[PDB]
């Protein structure tokens, strides 16, 4: 399938974190998910169904996912933010999962 | 918290067979489908393989079709792989991601099992 | 909100396909159980369909009364048919 | 020369009116069963008009 139209690197340091923005036409079909890639190599679920936070999450805002893109759950700049993010969307019904390449968040 | 024990990793010659096992623990094995995601380091993640909660259908990533049969059994509480005749694409970190149908998310990511070939 | 696009997981082998016809839709949408009924008929040459959307009723079983079924289209092909399966549409989990 | 024209030389029974029989399957006459290949009383029934 198609790869998710992602940012490869958002090197960001004001107080506000600028908008990581990943998109695609199958995101219109079913809503997309996000996963980190933490150092130590444990990916975690950070936003699911673009409204609600997981249990044990770092406590932030949520996703909004307006239209074909996803605006997500980021807050102001912390010390854990240099772990990046990965796009995730399922397809319609043929059971495929696409990723993009991952982002890069850098202070 | 419940956890996944994934194993079977190591080095192999390219183009011959290697098995990659993944024990499950703490939850019921007979209600959840398990995925596998491969990732060569330096680039992005990619899902490679999935079956059902009972393995009724064997659905794979579209590039790597036909070469690999994956199987579970509920008594052994593991899922294992078999790598028949690779073309040195498996220099990759292989995870076990628990999936519980919240319209297909990935709940408990594994620790990552390495296969890399000595070519 | 609601587009109703469907995926054909019903066939794989499009081989030697003979006849094509496009018809008008058969189902339309009413609070209670509008029973929709169809008669598949095997006649030599032709296959007739006999349909009714009933009005709204609340019987958990079959209701009583009389329903007159009207002929819609016969199908001039004429093959043997020994079995039947229907087809359903669902966003079912894996 | 015109060998493309073709003809059912066999079936296990008679037909019905208005049917096609496009069954490419080997007819067997005797009781010895014969699947996939030819042999003793095994007939490919699609005779070509020669
Ligand atoms: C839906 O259901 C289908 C029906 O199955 C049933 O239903 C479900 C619910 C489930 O419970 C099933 O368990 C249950 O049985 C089912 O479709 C099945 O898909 C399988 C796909 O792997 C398929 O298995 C293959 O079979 C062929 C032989 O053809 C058939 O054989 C059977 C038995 O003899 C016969 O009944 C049929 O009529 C056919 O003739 C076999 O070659 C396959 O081997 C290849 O695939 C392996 C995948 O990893 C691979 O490792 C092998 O090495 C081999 O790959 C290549 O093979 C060629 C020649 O064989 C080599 O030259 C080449 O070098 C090989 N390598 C490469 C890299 O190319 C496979 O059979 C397996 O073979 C390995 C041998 O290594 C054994 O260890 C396995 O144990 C074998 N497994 C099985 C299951 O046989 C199976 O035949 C299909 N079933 C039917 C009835 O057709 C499936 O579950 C669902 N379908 C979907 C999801 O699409
Ligand atoms: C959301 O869906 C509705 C219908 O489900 C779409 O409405 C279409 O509107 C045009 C113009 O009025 C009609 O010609 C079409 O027949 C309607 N239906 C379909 C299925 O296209 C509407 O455009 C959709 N909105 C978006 C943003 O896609
Ligand atoms: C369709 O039918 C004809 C009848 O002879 C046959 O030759 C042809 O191979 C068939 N096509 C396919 C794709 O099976």
């Amino acid at each position: 399938s198609y790869e998710l139209t992602q940012p490869p690197s958002v090197s960001v340091s004001p107080g506000q974190t600028a908008r990581i923005t990943c998109s695609g036409d199958a995101l219109s079909k079913h809503y997309g998910y996000w996963y980190q890639q933490k150092p130590g190599q444990a990916p975690v679920l950070v936003i699911f169904k673009d409204s609600e936070r997981p249990s044990g999450i770092p406590e932030r805002f949520s996703g909004s996912s307006s239209g074909t893109t996803i605006t997500l759950t980021v807050s102001g700049v912390q010390a854990e933010d240099e772990a990046d993010y990965y796009c995730q969307s399922a397809d319609s019904s043929a059971t495929y999962w696409v990723f993009g390449g991952g982002t890069k968040l850098t202070v | 918290q419940v956890q996944l024990v994934e194993s079977g990793g190591g080095v192999v010659q390219p183009g011959r067979s290697l098995r990659l096992s993944c024990a499950a623990s703490g939850f019921t094995f007979s209600s959840y489908g398990m995925h596998w995601v491969r990732q060569a380091p330096g680039k992005g993640l990619e899902w490679v393989a999935v079956i059902w909660y009972d393995g009724s259908n064997k659905f794979y990533a579209d590039s790597v079709k036909g070469r690999f049969t994956i199987s579970r059994d509920n008594s052994k509480n593991t899922l294992y792989l078999q790598m028949t005749s690779l073309r040195a694409e498996d220099t990759a970190v292989y995870y076990c991601a628990r999936a519980d149908y919240g319209d297909f998310f990935f709940d408990y990511w594994g620790q990552g099992t390495l296969v890399t070939v000595s070519s | 909100k609601s587009w109703m696009e469907s995926e054909f997981r019903v066939y794989s082998s499009a081989n030697n396909c003979t006849f094509e016809y496009v018809s008008q839709p058969f189902l339309m949408d009413g609070n209670f159980k509008n029973l929709r009924e169809f008669v598949f008929k095997n006649i030599d040459g032709y296959f007739k369909i006999y349909s009714k959307h009933t009005p709204i009723n609340l019987v958990r079983d079959l209701p009583q009364g009389f329903s007159a079924l009207e002929p819609l289209v016969d199908l001039p092909i004429g093959i043997n048919i020994t079995r039947f399966q229907t087809l359903l549409a669902l966003h079912r989990s894996y | 020369g015109n060998y493309n024209y073709l003809y059912r030389l066999f079936r296990k029974s008679n037909l019905k009116p208005f049917e096609r029989d496009i069954s490419t399957e080997i007819y067997q006459a005797g009781s010895t069963p014969c699947n996939g290949v030819e042999g003793f009383n095994c007939y490919f029934p699609l005779q070509s008009y020669g």
